[PDB]
């Protein structure tokens, strides 16, 4: 009689490599690299994303005229921008400290939008149905953005206008707000009367003033004019006071923002879906166990580790020599 | 193989076997069949399980890492953020791969050491009461029977 | 006859980690992680930490009249500033590059003040008497700054001032100052006579020229003014010159800084002890030469690398079997 | 056990060792007793001592670390100093708990293996003058008396 | 008859070391550390390196006139300056954003240099032959940047200047100029007339206005007065205008940039010599197949990773036992 | 080492053997010298090539790598950097060393494991045939011309 001892053999094809020898056939292993995505922009938490399409992220807080359909939007768990965000500051100007500003929303999970300064009834010695402009146009006619206001002189006289607000919102407020900066001295004069006008803003932290800086720019979106977008986080508490004799592009619509960790924004062309997920990427969202993925480095929620790899197999059985 | 036994001196494995990693094959007057060791082939289950799941648990999950943006005059924190994501891209990539290269490396020789371990407890088990044919085999003297076969397996046996 | 071959086994209970197998009881280990401290901010190098206490390094180098206790003090291990580290600029206004500022402190180990400019021989034609304000108070009576002086108009004129000084110390000079914004253009005349004063700074590689921005802000401390704090290091044998027709807070002391790297600035509510270490950490002091410690990542002196483990537990001995 | 000895054919471990951490029991007909094989314990006593120190030389030391303040307006910077400081730590984290976990792996092997080796130097020593009882026990032919087990010890057993 | 099984054994002395043991002498082993280089600058791509020796990047880009031995290189694999680099404004004054200039310049293989503003052409009713001064000497005479031109008013006038340029490149502009700060309001109308100038300076994506700062900083190169540099980087089809009533250091020369990206500037005082390489350091070019060096951690080209390491030798063969 | 053979029960090598790293010396009435067996030392040869262009596999090549200048006023950012730069120059630092001990240590036991199996695969093959000396030595009963040791190497022999 024989008794024989052996090992176990079956029909995988499995295939591992160690530093001695590579395509080692083994019977069994496990994966550890995701690889797979169902290609969508679904939400999390439940919540839906904002997406901003054809907006980014300075159209949709200003309001350019062609985000509108972002208006309504108080609520996100995370924002979508397109390669195709390009509506932004129609009016020409430098937008100081933007990146800052986006890195701030980074962590903003939603906000309540409330008139700040009332269009009617805060400027009464200033026109303030004749801020629109070209540049921003809408259904063709000449606009502005939603969330300023572009003030003027009323009957040829722009005596020095002093508004402050109170942030009683019980959280972090923020404002944005516009310097006009006219072609020519014939401009200024006949937008703001006075040819020697300035803005200043101050809270408690915040000091600036700002001067007009006429010249004839090179024409953008037919402006040789600028205009330069400002803003600032009140804190609780805090008071802000807008003072100017000319070229104030006031505060009409501010934000009180809610904080919420872990969310950014990002760049995507996936569709959104009535889908839901606890791990998303800009290329589709990820439902798995595994601790490696390969299918992107930018990532929102619960994860598992990007790296680089094609194959990440870990063997657990032993080397497969069925030979039959 | 690093314990010979394994593509060693025990060529090929059994496809017959399909109730563990190592067994026996035994061929009695009674008749033939397969029969794997609970005790070894539990026993590594368990050491590998633990090995994936040690893995697992080293590596740190990904919470929300998104990007941020830069003007035209921020070229140099811009590449110093950059040189940071690759910097810890390839870090990881490294670690990743290297420890799943080594810990199969690793694998293998923890099976081969089993089986060589397995037959080892059986040669000297039987001893004198059958010889060393190779591949694995033992070939008796007083013709065990299956009650005896099993007697080897469980350890038990115990023949002078 | 007999011989046999074992192996040694123990009372020991220790136990360790391994990838196939967790919870391994074994002879003997050695645990490579440091987790205990004493719980107080001690001496290094036989030199003490500077407490910074109730005061903040803007209180201490300006010299908030809060921060007396700091006058006396020129050369530490260590900088600390606690939780509570409140008093700085106790006149509202915006510290310029104040973050560089303490950047630079960190490795600052001790310095020579010197009244750069004495207060009663550096300004013969401005008042150097009325510089003080309720926003800086003093046993319940307005004060200001000491490192500072707050000059006046005299008599109703505030005649072109220029100041200079050579840096013969042989090292670094930190030079501060401040330019003051008063809120009304009537407060800049009470102040100051000139309307349009301005202030000039200049060395062989700073120059900068400040302007008043009247204008009421919300009050701080009873300001609606503001005052804005500056400073520069003024390289040895350089020049550094200070010009100004009004709105001037003057340098009344300076400091000659000797550089020591591998100090630095921490925040610790620990208490300061008599006592040596050669690591300090804001937890408490590390001595022990085990290579890793959990106690906190920042760190100054010899020692251990932080690491977020709980436990690193070395086997040296073999498993342990006494099987009794 | 990867070498099939510590807590393989060699069960459990002498509480009564307690000169070395590899040795032998012997009982002869002037008395029992244990002792430790100086030379195999030794040579494993400087390895490890070497392991240890090894691990130690290569995790740096921690000099002076302090942090960066940052304005409002620094946000970015400010996490761009966080994502570099949560990335190293949890790289440094990995590599000590890693090193640690692999190296008490080969550890437990190495006196595994030490011991085996230490039975087949003693096994091939007495060669026929004795017989394997298993458990790692040399049952003598020929009385051996303590003289004569101290030549196993040394390996001076050279005896036909 | 006898057979026995061994090992190979030779004279070798190569040794490695492992964790449980130190100075293996071993049968055969390959060096992974690459510790050689030979000294020297050679050229990368078949491109000599761009030699700046007693300059640096202003004052090739500004055309110091101690530099005019680079007038002439146009392209370059890698740019190196020396502990010598002095020559660069000669002129006080600050160089606004100068690091990231330099940054860019990383990825610039060659320019296309020209005349943007012709000196003879563009300037009809202002000085252009009386720009020149004692703190850019050449041949012992008062000179100035070869790239720049100091304007001046002419016949006791200066008019409102406008002058714009189209970017018809196809590529990247990099514009300069400097804005001339006099020490006293004499010198402001010796030389500019109007008592207040100002120079403003626009394209799509740059705008900002520049004012005169009036004071007496202490003397650099003989000079109470300063002289600050700009730059910015037109982009194809966009247009650069600039508009003064003084003060302007207008641009003569620009650099028409091509990007070759994968370069950089270096220190070095190593010397440059007829030969080639794939990988250069500060102390030397490298030739080697080896993945590892500590040689220099600054690198250009394809090199080894740098490493801090001072061996590294892996085991091949076996322990080498002659037992002689 | 850890399988007992090379510097073990075969105290040395042979500068004698120049075709291999492991081999046969062989004293035959006929005459000596040194025969290398081409089936390990080839495999050996293969796993270890294998073993180092994986290490060099894994470390990334290095390219244009400068340093960045940073103003007075950018103290912060410039130690950022600097962190950075001495933050990855220490970790690959350590990578780069640590593989390189972990992987001599196995190469070495490698070679070991290797030499192991080779005796035991001569011996396996004598069988009755002849009597362990130790030193790896086998001496022969029954005689054996060059044809016949031969046979042992390219294990042909049999002959139980
Ligand atoms: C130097 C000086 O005049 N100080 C006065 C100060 C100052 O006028 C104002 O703060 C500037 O706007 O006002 C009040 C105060 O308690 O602060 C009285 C001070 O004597
Ligand atoms: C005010 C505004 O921004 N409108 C324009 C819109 O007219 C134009 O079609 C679009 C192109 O993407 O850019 C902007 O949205
Ligand atoms: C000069 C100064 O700063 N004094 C204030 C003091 O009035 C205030 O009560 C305290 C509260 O933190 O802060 C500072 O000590
Ligand atoms: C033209 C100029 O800049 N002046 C001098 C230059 O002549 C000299 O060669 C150099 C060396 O330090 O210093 C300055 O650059």
């Amino acid at each position: 009689d024989t008794l024989c001892i052996g090992y176990h053999a079956n029909n995988s094809t499995d295939t591992v490599d160690t530093v001695l020898e590579k395509n080692v056939t083994v019977t069994h292993s496990v994966n550890l690299l995701e690889d797979s995505h169902n290609g969508k922009l679904c939400r999390l938490g439940g919540i839906a994303p904002l997406q901003l399409g054809k907006c980014n992220i300075a159209g949709w807080l200003l309001g350019n005229p062609e985000c509108d359909l972002l208006l309504t939007v108080s609520s996100w768990s995370y924002i979508v921008e397109t390669s195709n965000s390009d509506n932004g500051t129609c009016y020409p100007g430098d937008f100081i400290d933007y990146e800052e500003l986006r890195e701030q929303l980074s962590s903003v999970s939603s906000f309540e939008k409330f008139e700040i300064f009332p269009k009617t009834s805060s400027w009464p010695n200033h026109e303030t149905t004749r801020g629109v402009t070209a540049a921003c146009p809408y259904a063709g006619a000449s606009s502005f953005y939603r969330n300023l206001l572009w003030l003027v002189k009323k009957g040829n006289s722009y005596p020095k206008l002093s508004k402050s607000y109170v942030n009683n919102k019980g959280k972090e407020v923020l404002v944005l707000w516009g310097v006009h900066h006219p072609p020519t001295s014939t401009d200024q004069q006949s937008l703001y009367q006075n040819a020697d006008a300035y803005v200043s803003v101050g809270s408690s932290k915040y000091d600036r003033r700002f001067t007009p800086e006429i010249a004839a720019r090179p024409k953008v979106r037919g402006q040789a004019g600028r205009m330069n977008y400002y803003w600032t986080l009140l804190e609780p508490g805090d008071t802000i006071t807008f003072e100017a004799t000319g070229n104030l592009v006031a505060p009409r619509y501010a934000f009180a923002l809610n904080r919420g960790s872990g969310s950014g924004i990002i760049t995507s062309d996936a569709p959104v879906h009535d889908c839901d997920t606890k791990c998303q990427t800009p290329h589709g969202a990820i439902n798995s166990s595994l601790p490696f993925q390969n299918i992107h480095p930018v990532t929102i929620g619960e994860c598992p580790k990007y790296v680089k790899s094609t194959k990440l197999r870990m063997a657990t059985g032993l080397r497969n020599i069925p030979a039959r | 193989g690093l314990f010979g036994a394994i593509a060693g001196f025990i060529e090929g494995g059994w496809t017959g076997l399909i109730d563990g990693w190592y067994g026996y094959h035994h061929q009695n007057e009674q008749g033939s069949g397969y029969a794997a060791d609970q005790k070894s082939t539990q026993n590594a289950i368990d050491g590998i399980t633990n090995k994936v799941n040690s893995v697992i648990e080293k590596m740190n999950t990904q919470f929300t890492a998104v990007g941020k943006e830069f003007n035209n005059l921020e070229r140099r924190i811009k590449n110093l953020n950059k040189k940071v994501d690759d910097g810890f891209l390839d870090v990881w990539t490294y670690n990743a791969e290297l420890l799943v290269l080594l810990e199969n490396e690793r694998t293998l020789d923890f099976h081969d050491s089993n089986v060589k371990n397995l037959y080892e407890k059986a040669r000297s088990q039987l001893r004198n009461n059958a010889k060393e044919i190779g591949n694995g085999c033992f070939e008796f003297y007083h013709k065990c029977d299956d009650a005896c076969m099993e007697s080897v397996r469980n350890g038990t046996y115990d023949y002078p």
